[PDB]
């Protein structure tokens, strides 16, 4: 869900580390964002960011 | 030694040329239907923010 995550937003903004051998997702560069809003039509993820 | 009336004809023959049906195919088009407008395969943003 973490790549789902960082393919909703301009793709430089969630920087997807592996911390572990799971996937965390990680907000790298707030600016480079577009405002476009498609985290919303996801409808799992509108309530985690 | 002139002509007379003979006996009435006992039936008719009407005569026609007709060709006949083929096989139902119903080849409607060459590409059929309407083909649907589509996405250019990646495509990519061709635009960025400033910052």
């Amino acid at each position: 869900a973490a790549e789902e995550l960082s393919r909703c937003f301009s793709p430089g903004v969630i920087e997807v580390q592996e911390v572990q051998g799971k996937k965390v997702a990680r907000v790298a560069n707030p600016r480079l964002d577009t405002f476009s809003r498609e985290i919303f039509r996801n409808e799992k993820l509108k309530k985690v960011v | 030694g002139g002509l007379t009336c003979a006996s009435a004809p006992q039936g008719t023959l009407r005569i026609l040329e007709g060709p006949q049906q083929s096989l139902s195919g119903s080849p409607l088009q060459p590409i059929p239907a309407s083909p649907p407008p589509q996405i250019p395969p990646g495509l990519r943003p061709r635009f960025c923010a400033f910052g």
